[PDB]
């Protein structure tokens, strides 16, 4: 029993078993099989759900709160949606919410603060203006409806699933997709990432009680600029940073804790150098590990020669 | 191929 090799899966967890859920590999993996990894056991199980199944998805953004799974966005066989979705751990639902949803979008992130799901960033199609916050186009969608990024912030309130957004101080990040999102209290971080020609290295964060933007600039040696990354709180005090993609089409093995108290990036020794991940998944488990799924090799731009993975890498940090 | 494509 193992899920097939996969890039642009999400995956959640709650700190004991991770859930693993569409992606695309070399198009679209089966809408509705969930996989199950235990975390302590190492072993996968498969089940089959119903209910409103969603689409075959790759990019989408997932959390899991209270052993609850909800779902954003991603791109399907016939573009991007800004559908919700939440399943309770054999049945999906699809939340018909209130309020005006984010634009149709994938590749974005989400913190999780009390009742409030935020997401932020991504990329997809024009809004309707509406929304606050820009959106720039990417002026090679023109050529294969056109698609851009965005810098949009956005609540699902779960107490009555609507929608809003909220009005922010500060600067934001530019807009961005393929960045990666991790909460530690009520400080949204937000790393890296794609915008017009660069993947970037900056950090932010989002007071999420004051809703103040502010960029965090530490000192020293930095992790070389990235999308299609991971980030993962691992304590109260860090951030676990693997792979990714840089601005010249390298496929990353290195790894970094960000320590936010001393505002330091520390890189961090594993036996993995050789494998190198972009698109993956990364799942913090309560014994203090990160587990890392899928994701890809090498370039995944190139289709013909995409290096697609199911391997599981254990980071024991 | 779109999926990948703004990444």
């Amino acid at each position: 029993a193992c899920p097939a090799e996969r890039s642009g899966h999400v995956a959640v967890s709650d700190g004991r078993h991770m859930f693993v859920w569409g992606g695309y590999k070399s198009f679209y993996l089966p809408r509705e099989e969930l996989w199950i990894y235990n975390m302590e056991t190492g072993r996968w199980k498969k089940i089959n759900t119903e209910g409103d199944v969603p689409p075959s998805m790759s990019g989408s953004c997932a959390v899991c709160v209270d052993r609850v799974l909800y779902l954003f966005g991603g791109h399907h066989s016939r573009g991007n949606t800004n559908k919700f979705y939440m399943l309770d751990s054999l049945q999906w639902e699809r939340i018909d919410c209130q309020g005006i949803p984010p634009s149709s979008k994938d590749k974005l992130g989400v913190w999780v603060y009390k009742n409030k799901l935020i997401f932020f960033g991504g990329y997809g199609y024009l809004p309707e203006d509406k929304v606050l916050g820009t959106f720039e186009f990417d002026e090679t969608s023109f050529w294969n409806h056109p698609r851009g990024w965005n810098d949009h912030v956005h609540i699902l309130d779960t107490e009555t699933f609507t929608w809003s957004q909220p009005i922010t101080t500060g600067k934001a990040p530019s807009p961005r997709a393929a960045h990666a999102c991790a909460t530690v209290g009520n400080r949204g971080f937000v790393f890296g990432g794609r915008y017009r020609d660069a993947r970037m290295n900056d950090l932010h964060y989002l007071n999420l009680d004051t809703w103040e933007w502010n960029e965090l600039i530490p000192q020293g040696i930095c992790p070389v600029g990235r999308s299609w990354h991971s980030l993962t709180p691992v304590s109260s005090d860090h951030l676990f940073l693997f792979g990714g993609f840089t601005t010249d089409k390298q496929p990353l093995s290195d790894a970094w804790t960000y320590c936010i108290s001393k505002n330091e990036w520390i890189q961090f020794n594993h036996p993995y150098t050789e494998k190198p991940r972009l698109w993956h998944t990364a799942c913090a488990s309560d014994e203090g590990e990160v587990i890392v799924f899928g994701g890809c090799a090498n370039n995944l731009l190139v289709h013909h020669r995409a290096a697609h993975s199911n391997e599981i890498l254990i980071f024991s940090v | 191929p779109p999926p990948m494509a703004g990444g």
